[PDB]
């Protein structure tokens, strides 16, 4: 018995075939899955907290799965108390809650599906020693942790025997102005301008690329966060269609209780409950599950504070078409890829300086 | 270790030689992860504390 | 049209006190139209109604700025946790009082959240000011493993590597403690004798208990507790010389709300301009779209002056805290508080009543005492060392 929640009114319809997908797709001796369809829609803080406590009372529904039509991570945190009152594990597999909310409440027993950008930064460090990108400019925005963010940079330069640069000293805003932006973008190392921001700020920034001439194939940027030759990692983002993302991100909730199972034989009943008991303190085992639980030949671990450690990760390369296609992957420091990477001066990318 | 003797006749010390644990006087080296670069023999035992 | 805010505080016989800060509009800059309506309502005994009803009972009476309270009950930021929640989606600025939880301070959670009152992660930066009007550098501390006990760990490096050199030990222990002994024997060599308590309140009264045994509570100490951690179990089984602090405006809630109405209502005025200036996304049935003018005057209320109040400093840093307050550090005397300076920027430090040290000594003693017992390293070499 699990319940599929719906952020947006084009993914109604496909609620009533996605319900008997995965109901054969896990097999577990011992457990029955029933998926639990939904109507609900809409973002207000509302229906959000309605239909769930009224799912978990009566039907006694373990495991949810949220998939978003939208980007805005504003549903996450409204969702992620609800997972630590009822102290039921809640993944989100696609959607706003793919940004990994930290720090979050003590005992939250909210998962997401995804890889933080901190498994973000570490993933794309490998493609710019890969290709022999060293250089490079540190560029952000205006971002609730950017300074977190780019935090993880300075960690991340410095390491090993590469020697690589940063800047840190944008905070890209329209109220300094595009051409102000790209004077202060003048201050560049490389071709390369690492770029974290957010879905808002993408269209200012996206003009500012224009003025400063970063359109055109010689300056290639790097999206970290949620012009042409822009690369991004979406860790997995279309990855699983939709049939997949529902069906693994069960099989892992499912698996959880196993190891509880083995060791006693309980059944918690804190799923059952949601406002007929007025305690909230009767929540334990929160995260002490999910150490080595693998799917689809990939490590499903996930960190103390709920997201992949090891995920199967993916690398975007922006085409010109306005198209996002899978150009490299991350298996377990697996760096293959395509499109060879001895390359260099003539793909992706002053001669008084530099000869043959 | 006479020199070390006579050192505490002067400030008034009192001591307890202990040789060091691996055997190497020292050599600040990078361990296995990354880069963290960690000193070893007397060196490690006194940074350390 | 009309200018209307909401507040969630303690009790409802508070709220009507409340309705004297919002029926005083008229007296603000312009006055054209500021008629404020406060439509307050008393926190609901859990969280689960308060998301229930906040969507359309506070925010649908198109308020801009929130008040909240601590309740009465001893919970853990229990009112505010749900309510950042739902007006962290909805993109409503709230202003905060005598919640001092320092979980409330990234923005990555808590993007709209600003509090009057500093947490108890600013603590550490008023205590760096003790130690140099009193003249110790070496130090060692304990504190909990977790996020509120850890916030003032990085608050003082970050403070002391630039005034000195480093912390001796940063040693940590778990805040369930149960008869924890061992982490203390471990600590007592680097002879600091000046140790420092950022814990919680009852876990600081449990290592109080194991710090009798082998008297660490004698002459020759000092101690720094956290204005959390004294009153209630922490008080019993203490040293007699404790150091620790307070708040001016503890429990204090009428005087920080005059202060803040003070600046709710003022950072509308300047707000009308050309610009967008639209009201709150009104509605619950759908909802999803943001407000673009919440953002655009948050930083207006963030860089607001507003020289009224206790000595006219409710100044706002980049985060959503009180800047300059009068912490005045207290002092236990026989199982009783007694005061003995305040901090205004600076440190003062006046005469006011002898500041007594555990074991019953007056004057502070040097922390160091020193260490006659030297490790030493040597190694094989046949000429110099033989074995």
């Amino acid at each position: 018995n699990v319940a599929l929640v719906f952020s947006g009114p084009a993914y109604a319809a496909e609620a009533a075939r996605l319900g008997p997908a995965v109901a054969a797709a896990v097999r577990s001796p011992g457990l029955d899955v029933r998926p639990v369809a939904l109507v609900l829609n809409g973002s207000d803080p509302r229906s959000l907290v309605l239909q769930l406590c009224d799912l978990l009372s009566g039907l006694r529904v373990h495991g949810v799965v949220f998939e978003d039509d939208s980007r805005a991570p504003a549903v996450a945190p409204i969702l992620d108390f609800l997972s630590a009152q009822t102290s039921l594990p809640i993944v989100a597999v696609h959607g706003g809650a793919a940004l990994v909310l930290t720090p979050k409440e003590k005992g939250s027993t909210f998962l997401q599906l995804g890889s933080s950008t901190e498994q973000q930064l570490q993933v794309i460090f490998e493609v710019l020693e890969e290709y022999d990108w060293t250089s490079f400019v540190a560029v952000t925005t205006r971002a609730p942790g950017h300074r977190a963010f780019l935090s993880y940079i300075e960690v991340l330069t410095d390491g090993s025997l590469v020697g690589w640069e940063h800047r840190g000293a944008l905070t890209l805003d329209p109220g300094a102005g595009e051409a102000v932006l790209s004077a202060q973008l003048r201050s560049v190392s490389a071709q390369i301008r690492l770029l974290f921001c957010a879905r808002e700020e993408a269209e200012p920034v996206f003009r500012a690329a224009e003025e400063a001439g970063l359109t055109g194939s010689g300056y290639v940027w790097f999206m970290v966060g949620p012009p042409a030759g822009l690369f991004a990692v979406r860790s997995a983002g279309w990855r699983d269609d939709l049939a997949r993302r529902v069906a693994a991100g069960v099989a892992v909730v499912a698996r959880g209780a196993q190891a509880l199972l083995r060791d006693y034989g309980f059944l918690p009943e804190l799923g059952h409950d949601c406002r007929a008991q007025n305690r909230t303190h009767r929540g334990e085992s929160l995260h002490r599950y999910f150490m080595n639980i693998t799917w689809d030949n990939r490590d499903y671990s996930f960190n103390e504070d709920g997201f992949l450690v090891n995920p199967s990760l993916v690398v975007i390369s922006l085409t010109r078409d306005r198209t996002w296609e899978v150009v490299g992957s991350w298996e377990q420091q697996t760096l293959r890829l395509k499109y060879p990477l001895w390359s260099r001066y003539g793909r992706f990318l002053d001669d008084t300086q530099h000869l043959t | 270790i006479d020199l070390l003797i006579k050192l505490a006749r002067t400030m008034n010390f009192t001591y307890e030689v202990h040789l060091v644990a691996d055997g190497k006087f020292g050599t600040q080296e990078r361990v296995n992860n990354s880069n963290k670069k960690e000193w070893n023999g007397m060196m490690g035992e006194l940074l350390s504390g | 049209k009309i200018v209307n805010i909401g507040a969630v505080l303690s009790t409802r016989k508070h709220e009507q006190m409340f309705r004297e800060a919002v029926n005083q509009a008229n007296k603000r800059h312009g006055s054209w139209k500021i008629q404020l309506n406060a439509t307050s309502v008393t926190h609901k005994p859990n969280a689960i109604q308060m998301a229930l009803s906040v969507c359309e009972d506070l925010i649908s009476s198109q308020v801009y700025a929130i008040l909240v309270s601590h309740p009465p009950t001893p919970n853990d930021h229990f009112t505010p946790t749900p309510v950042s929640y739902t007006a962290g989606f909805y993109r409503i600025p709230v202003l905060g009082l005598t919640t001092r939880m320092s979980i409330y301070s990234d923005k990555s959670i808590h993007l709209s959240f600003l509090r009057t009152v500093p947490p108890y992660s600013h603590q550490s930066s008023v205590w760096f000011e003790m130690m140099r009007v009193y003249s110790w550098n070496h130090i060692i501390l304990l504190v909990s493993d977790d996020h509120e006990g850890r916030a003032a760990q990085k608050r003082l490096e970050t403070l002391l590597e630039e005034r000195e050199s480093k912390a001796e030990k940063v040693l940590q222990f778990d805040p369930g403690t149960k008869n924890v002994t061992a982490l203390l024997m471990e600590a007592k060599e680097l002879e600091a004798r000046v140790i420092i308590l950022s814990a919680s309140e009852d876990d600081a009264a449990t290592v109080y208990r194991a710090a009798a045994m082998l008297n660490m509570t004698g002459s020759g100490y000092v101690w720094l507790v956290g204005e959390r951690e004294i009153s209630g179990n922490a008080l019993r089984y203490a040293p007699d010389g404790i150091l620790g602090l307070q708040l001016i405006n503890g429990k204090n809630e009428s005087a920080h709300i005059s202060d803040a109405v003070g600046v709710v209502a003022q950072a509308v005025h300047e707000l009308l301009e050309k610009e967008n200036i639209t009201d709150p996304p009104r509605g619950c049935v759908g909802n999803t779209n943001i407000w673009k003018t919440g953002p655009l005057f948050k930083r207006v209320l963030m860089s607001s002056k507003y020289a009224d109040g206790v000595t006219g400093r409710v100044e706002f840093n980049e985060d959503g805290d009180r800047k300059f307050a009068n912490y005045s550090i207290m002092n236990l005397q026989n199982r009783k508080l007694v005061q003995v300076g305040i901090y205004n920027g600076t440190h003062v430090i006046p005469n006011d009543r002898k500041i007594i040290w555990p074991g019953g000594e007056t004057e502070k003693p040097r922390g160091y005492q020193m260490s006659t017992r030297l490790k030493i390293v040597t190694i094989h070499q046949e000429p110099f060392v033989y074995v």
